[PDB]
């Protein structure tokens, strides 16, 4: 059974628009890499002190709509947003896969 | 070309004047390309393709003249041959060779098109665009992504743009792959585009010089030459 | 026309011949010559010919200004083969 909510990612860079930048990033092989860190609670009498990381890779996806072009259109990157029982604070670090 | 004494000069006029009924009048070379198995010569009196190069039979190249309906002598003097320089050494089964020819014309009742392309046995020359109108400066077949790239420039306007269209059964299609990239209005005149050999880099040149990574959805200017145009390019 | 003895669509279907280059200014100087002969019972040795004669020049795309074709008018071949005289009528 799934978590609610996804993380949706794009990037913006001055001088160009977002959609063609995402199209170029997909066409050149780039894929976001996401690292989630969870922070423990104050109540250590009810939860344990352990601190957890999870490393994921964002999946490309198309935006449903008119899409005049044949193949590619508005494009975004998506990953699930997981949360564990015992925390309310998570740090999400996004970086590139090198390509 | 390390010595001028070893560059041997040949005249081919007898072989050309064979295929042409009578005898016309100004057979200069206009362009020539050398594919992996073929020799394509565009001269002022027409376009000729060698039969093949891997099978010697008569110790003389036999050239077959292509058909173009009407195009006369004034249509061949303004004509360019575009070819992607790619080495097919061990010749995998999926690798083929294409050649594009581009004229500058008026649209007669006998033609319509001014841009043709053909596959490895250079016999069936079919048009590059199918069913005000833009003029195709350069059409290039890219095999990494199986697509065709057009460099359009509508006359009576400064508008210049590039369209990438998917290929269906070896023939380019309508409905571009991704929305076209429009160059700025300062781009005075384009003169062509080139693929760097054995690579996936695109280079549009003319009054300015632009480079594109990936397929050609996004470009980035690297040079501007006000009222000056590059005429030719050499790369290795 | 396609044919006249086999009606299919109650509308004449016309096919356009190929002539390489000839433009509009060469069709305005052109004549169709036909021998008026009645083939009623259609013996097997009787065929029909049509000649077309043009008043144009001699491009690198053609050479001839005189063509003739047989009863299915699809293959138009020149009337004279290999200063040069002009054929008014063949
Ligand atoms: C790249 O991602 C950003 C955010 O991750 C996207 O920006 C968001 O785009 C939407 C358009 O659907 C904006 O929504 C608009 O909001 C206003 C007010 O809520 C509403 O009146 C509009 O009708 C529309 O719904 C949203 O504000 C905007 N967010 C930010 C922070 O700019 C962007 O669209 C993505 N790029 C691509 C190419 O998908
Ligand atoms: C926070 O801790 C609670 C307590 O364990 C977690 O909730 C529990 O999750 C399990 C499995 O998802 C639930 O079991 C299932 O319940 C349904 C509903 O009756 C039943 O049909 C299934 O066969 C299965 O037994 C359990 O009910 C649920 N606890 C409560 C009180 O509803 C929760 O997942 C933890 N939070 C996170 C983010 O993991
Ligand atoms: C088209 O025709 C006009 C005049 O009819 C001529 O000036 C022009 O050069 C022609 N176009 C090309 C590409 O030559
Ligand atoms: C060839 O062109 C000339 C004018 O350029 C014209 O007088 C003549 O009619 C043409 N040739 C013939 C014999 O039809």
């Amino acid at each position: 059974l799934s978590f609610p909510y996804y993380l949706q990612i794009n990037f913006s860079c001055p001088g160009q628009n977002i959609e063609e930048l995402a199209r170029k990033g997909h066409l050149m092989g780039m894929k976001p890499m996401v690292q989630i860190n969870y922070m423990y609670s104050v109540n250590f009498y009810r939860w344990e002190m352990e601190n957890v990381q999870i490393l994921m890779e964002a999946a490309p996806m198309r935006s449903t709509g008119y899409c005049p072009a044949e193949a590619m259109c508005v494009l975004n990157w998506y990953t699930p947003m997981p949360f564990k029982n015992g925390s309310v604070v998570s740090s999400v670090d996004i970086y590139t896969n090198g390509i | 070309f390390w010595t001028y004494k070893e560059c041997i000069w040949h005249d081919l006029t007898e072989i050309i004047y064979a295929e042409l009924k009578d005898e016309h009048q100004g057979l200069t070379v206009i362009d020539l390309v050398l594919t992996n198995h073929f020799l394509v010569i565009l001269t002022s009196l027409g376009l000729y393709v060698s039969s093949d190069l891997r099978y010697p039979t008569t110790s003389q190249i036999k050239l077959s003249r292509a058909e173009f309906c009407g195009f006369e002598r004034v249509d061949y003097i303004r004509g360019n041959l575009w070819y992607n320089e790619k080495c097919f050494a061990n010749r995998e089964s999926f690798e083929v060779d294409y050649v594009t020819i581009t004229f500058n014309r008026n649209r007669t009742l006998s033609e319509s098109s001014s841009c043709f392309f053909s596959k490895e046995p250079f016999l069936h020359w079919l048009p590059c665009v199918f069913s005000s109108i833009p003029r195709v400066i350069t059409f290039l077949i890219d095999q990494e992504t199986d697509s065709g790239i057009y460099l359009f420039n509508v006359q009576d306007t400064k508008e210049t743009y590039v369209t990438v269209a998917m290929l269906k059964d070896g023939k380019p299609s309508p409905r571009p792959k991704f929305p076209s990239f429009h160059f700025p209005s300062t781009f005075t005149l384009p003169l062509g585009m080139i693929f760097h050999p054995r690579s996936h880099f695109l280079y549009v040149y003319g009054s300015q010089i632009w480079v594109s990574m990936d397929g050609g959805n996004t470009f980035e200017m690297l040079c501007n030459l006000f009222s000056h145009h590059v005429t030719k390019t050499s790369n290795s």
